[PDB]
RNA sequence: GGAGCCUCGGUUGGCCUCGGAUAGCCGGUCCCCCGCGGGGUCCGGUGCGGAGUGCCCUUCGUCCUGGGAAACGGGGCGCGGCCGGAGAGGCGGCCGCCCCCUCGCCCGUCACGCACGCCGUUCGUGGGGAACCUGGCGCUAAACCAUUCGUAGACGACCUGCU
RNA sequence: CGUUCAUAGCGACGUCGCUUUUUGAUCCUUCGAUGUCGGCUCUUCCUAUCAUUGUGAAGCAGAAUUCACCAAGCGUUGGAU
RNA sequence: ACCGAACGCCGGGUUAAGGCGCCCGAUGCCGACGCUCAUCAGACCCCAGAAAAGGUGUUGGUUGAUAUAGACAGCAGGACGGUGGCCAUGGAAGUCGGAAUCCGCUAAGGAGUGUGUAACAACUCACCUGCCGAAUCAACUAGCCCUGAAAAUGGAUGGCGCU
RNA sequence: CCGCGGCGGUGCGCCGCGACCGGCUCCGGGACGGCUGGGAAGGCCCGGCGGGGAAGGUGGCUCGGCCGAGUGUUACAGCCCC
């Protein structure tokens, strides 16, 4: 009952806009390592554009202005902000189904979580293009923890490693045990392929 | 206009022994090896023939500035492949009116002071780039040798000690001082 | 004039009969166009730029679509315009590597639009000829002259991004 | 890397449009990203076609660039083409999917209660296996 | 274990490689190197992905008896030990012992209010919160005022002292 | 013009612009009233950069220098009328 | 005050002008063909903003050369004599300027592009080869992009964003 | 009082069904006309007549195991095309 994106490979607005419109019928999301999202355009162009939105102050007591959250995850979630009527109760109820991440933490890590390709870099700008990563970009302008993310992944990925090589292990062993048993399964398996599976 | 089709073919000598992973040439031989990622330049890097005697790169549909590309990667390949086998040598002569650069590598080539330049009393210390190796000549009585395999790690380097010894706030027509490129050679020319 | 995709018609139309000229001679023209109605208003203007001849004064005789009669051949089309610039007039040789006449203008229309932001009203297409292999000045259409013609389709990119709008295995786009 | 080429007498199967799920041999490239296109055996008029809705098989039967029709037909049943997609693993997970679609809601109980004891002999299969292999680790 | 206001949303689950994209996935190593695994080379398979999220798992009437194929699997909110897990762990795993059952797939064999054509059914649910009846083992206060102080002070606040 | 040399630095005859720190035009707002010059005090912003940082230029030997670039971080005073 | 359309109170349908990533009803089309990357991108009548002039940035056109009689750039070899030619002496024998402005040798060099000289000198700038190995090069023109392009609270393609 | 016989108005409250008409918006079939009495195509083949790319060819060179693959030239038809 919960979408849980992997935000790497992604464009912030690509992503933030059909995470708005779930969020906005009800479906509980999850965005997860938003230092992985990726937005089109070069570096120091992107960096320019925050530098400009810092700069944006109010200026007889800047406590009230406009509040530039640095973290990833907070940017994202920004921008997904931006993208619904955030004022109004419902736009409120809404932003409240969201929930976003600096890398991946414990709930969401040992999940399957999904890939919007319609929002991913791959397929939606040309190869000769340049983007930035938003990691990169929250770190130089101000950041604090990007290094303690990146090694927290570092663990996370090794520990996954194990799971995926205990995993193709166990699928190694049910495609041997299917040639073990391949004469006591043999007419449940052909109705399998008359149904048109296993082809 | 997309171009349809363009390659190019760079020989590499029986000596050599290139291989790609995928876009990632590693060229080995007498001198040792080197690396370099293409994965930037969208190119088809096949590498044909028995000995395997020449290394291909195709570019499927290319615009203009996609098809200058092709001949670069190839220019690469080919300094990677005079690296591994033959190596490079540039070559730099310390010029001065007055004050006479004096010049002394340390760690092995590493680290270069660079003192009396202009009568400073600032020592310039310069590093290399790994795998780069000043060294102080003979017959030669102010100039210095840089050798190493990977040619852009050599004449950054260069770059780097000939920068290093600038003059500020002067007529720099007048001035002329300072370790310069005089010759960029091989180690062993063959 | 707007656009759609073209088709050639034939037009052919007289400065009616008086008493003093009884036997006004036909004019024709290939006139392309998204339908009859408006290529007829092409032919008379065309006419009206050429001879003292205005729709009242004239009788379209015969207007009918023409057929492409080699379809399904694969031919280069050379095509002569005249369009209008926002600074003065001009001329130009396009080529267009069609199945059709109508479909290599209804081509060169698209590209004026795009390489020139010349909008249809501003152009004018005088003759539209069928050309060889040879006699094709454009290297974007010669490149296409060749026997043994290969390429690939590289870096494939997936449409259908939201059949699974969401989804589990990230895409593939070598093939 | 490429393996699969626009070769003139390329097979290809298109992927969607009018002829969808249909076979197609390349007649002639008429430019960047349109070809021109023939299916004689597979139902398919000559005509032109663009890349993006056809998808690139391993099969390149041959006739010359631009053939009339009898030919590339000559070519076609001389390679035996339909014989030999059919047999691809391609054209039988093509087949495969059409008829998970066409199953009926008895076909799918039926189905249901197979899966259910054919997945349960493989799991004890799995479970004994690994035990024994704990076995050889000791 | 029993009632009893209130607040509602829901109406199978998916327990995870990393990543690449002008490439990838799986095997197996005959052979080599490293710490049952990791890395390499070589070979064999897949690749509009069937070791496919176009996916996988799970079944959805209850019982009886009396055959076949499949058969030691499941349970008693069964009970004790040894693990792994710290990013916001909050979840699993593996090992002893007691009692009970014969559950998936085919067949036969009957019966279960068959409520007489007709709506919010069907679950997560022993839900969240608030007030109320039973057992077992635990507990035994600080805070504020007042007073005092002057490192403090407009007043509050603050720092101190007082069997 | 600049010994020489159109363009280091300038630049006639012409021409194209921007600015609202000038003054005019204008009269939209306010005449049941928006307190009318300066100075003092205090903050902030701009850059069309005087100084300072880093640089390209010279008709830059040095010193002194103008010309230009990034640049508004920090400065930019005491008095006589 | 623009564009559409002119109002009794309602249901169904259908439109206009405008739209259809998300805010926000509608492209969640397997839409078609191009062009463009901007360290100030661009983004819809009225309308809320820029010019002259530039740019091998890229893309089209137009017109012309020159070329296997061996180009075009790139590596190199000569650049003379009739001749202090004449006007100008203040010095211009090619060279502050200006009227001239042809012949010889010719393979071929202008009575000279400049550097520089008081003036020379010296240097430098065709015609031809040697190597290399197919296109090369010029002048216009018009698309997008860039330069031109400086304001004072922090800020506005409506916003988020978008390649 | 039992008939809910015949007619007339009604339903306590929540419901559903049916066929008939009006107005819509869609779907699926089929049958025709015209045209350059459509254009192309297909199928059968036969007799000729030329021209082009460029070939079961040949040839220089290259790459693989006389054969297969890749460029190059004159070009008839034993690949086609017009
Ligand atoms: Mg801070
Ligand atoms: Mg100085
Ligand atoms: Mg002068
Ligand atoms: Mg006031
Ligand atoms: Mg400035
Ligand atoms: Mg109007």
């Amino acid at each position: 009952q919960v979408l849980v994106l992997d935000g790497r490979g992604h464009l912030l607005g690509r992503l933030a806009a059909i995470v708005a419109k779930q969020v906005l019928l009800g479906r509980k999301v999850v965005v997860v390592r938003c230092e992985g999202i990726n937005i089109s355009g070069n570096f120091y162009r992107n960096k320019l554009k925050y530098l400009a939105f810092l700069r944006k102050r109010m200026n007889t007591n800047p406590s009230r202005g406009p509040y530039h959250f640095r973290a990833p995850s907070r940017i994202f979630w920004r921008t997904v902000r931006g993208m619904l009527p955030h004022k109004t109760k419902r736009g409120q109820a809404a932003l409240d189904r969201l929930k976003v991440f600096d890398g991946i933490p414990p709930p969401y890590d040992k999940k399957k979580r999904m890939v919007v390709p319609a929002a991913l870099k791959v397929v939606r700008l040309k190869p000769t293009r340049k983007f930035a990563y938003l990691g990169r970009l929250a770190h130089e302008v101000g950041w604090k923890y990007q290094a303690v993310t990146a090694t927290l992944e570092e663990k996370r990925k090794e520990k996954a490693k194990i799971h995926y090589r205990k995993k193709k292990q166990l699928m190694r062993l049910r495609k041997q045990a299917e040639k073990n048993v391949e004469k006591k399964i043999d007419r449940f398996t052909e109705v399998l392929k008359t149904h048109g599976f296993l082809v | 206009m997309k171009t349809i089709l363009s390659n190019q073919t760079v020989d590499i000598p029986e000596n050599v022994d290139i291989s790609l992973k995928g876009r990632t040439v590693i060229v080995k031989g007498p001198r040792g090896t080197l690396r370099r990622d293409f994965n930037h330049i969208n190119v088809e890097l096949s590498l044909l023939g028995k000995k395997k005697k020449r290394l291909r790169v195709d570019k499927w549909w290319g615009n203009r500035k996609e098809l200058a590309t092709v001949r670069t990667i190839c220019s690469h390949v080919q300094n990677m492949i005079k690296g591994v086998t033959l190596g490079f040598r540039y070559k730099m002569r310390s010029v001065y009116a007055h004050f006479p650069i004096n010049v002394v590598i340390q760690e092995n080539g590493s680290l270069v002071e660079i003192r009396n330049f202009l009568g400073e009393k600032y020592i310039r210390r310069v590093r290399m780039r790994p795998g780069v190796a000043c060294s102080v000549s003979q017959a030669q009585k102010d100039e210095l040798v840089l050798e190493g395999n990977d040619i852009e790690l050599v004449s950054n380097s260069a770059a780097l000690i000939q920068q290093a010894t600038t003059v500020k706030n002067k007529d720099i027509r007048k001035f002329l001082d300072g370790i310069y490129v005089s010759e960029k050679g091989t180690v062993q020319q063959a | 004039k707007a656009s759609g995709t073209l088709r050639e018609y034939k037009v052919v139309g007289r400065c009616l009969p008086t008493p003093k000229c009884r036997t006004p001679p036909l004019y024709r023209m290939r006139i392309f166009a998204p339908n009859h109605v408006v290529a007829k208003s092409r032919f008379w203007y065309f006419v009206s730029q050429l001879k003292k001849m205005k729709k009242s004064s004239g009788e379209i005789v015969y207007c009918g679509q023409v057929f492409e009669k080699s379809p399904l051949r694969v031919k280069n089309f050379g095509i002569w315009l005249r369009y209008d610039s926002r600074s003065g007039t001009h001329n130009m040789y396009r080529e267009y590597r069609d199945l059709t006449t109508a479909g290599a203008v209804t081509q060169c229309y698209r590209d004026m639009g795009a390489r020139h932001r010349a909008r249809a009203h501003s152009i004018q297409i005088m003759k539209v000829e069928e050309i060889a292999a040879s006699k094709c000045r454009r290297p974007a259409v010669k490149q296409f002259h060749d026997s043994k013609i290969k390429f690939p389709l590289p870096h494939r990119v997936l449409r259908r991004q939201h059949k699974p709008r969401f989804t589990t295995k990230r895409p593939n786009t070598f093939f | 890397v490429f393996r699969r080429f626009v070769e003139v007498g390329r097979v290809a199967y298109v992927s969607f449009g009018p002829h969808a799920g249909k076979l197609v041999a390349i007649v002639d490239v008429i430019d960047q990203n349109r070809a021109l296109v023939d299916g004689p055996c597979t139902r398919v008029r000559r005509q032109a076609m663009p890349f993006k809705c056809m998808q690139l098989t391993d099969f390149i039967l041959k006739f010359p660039h631009s053939a009339r029709q009898k030919y590339v037909r000559k070519a076609w049943e001389k390679a035996d083409i339909n014989t030999k997609w059919a047999a691809t693993r391609w054209a039988k997970k093509i087949e495969a999917r059409e008829r998970k679609a066409k199953m009926t809601d008895f076909d799918r109980y039926k189905v249901m209660k197979a899966k259910k004891m054919r997945n349960r002999i493989i799991k004890n299969e799995v479970k004994k296996l690994q035990r024994a292999a704990l076995l050889k680790a000791s």
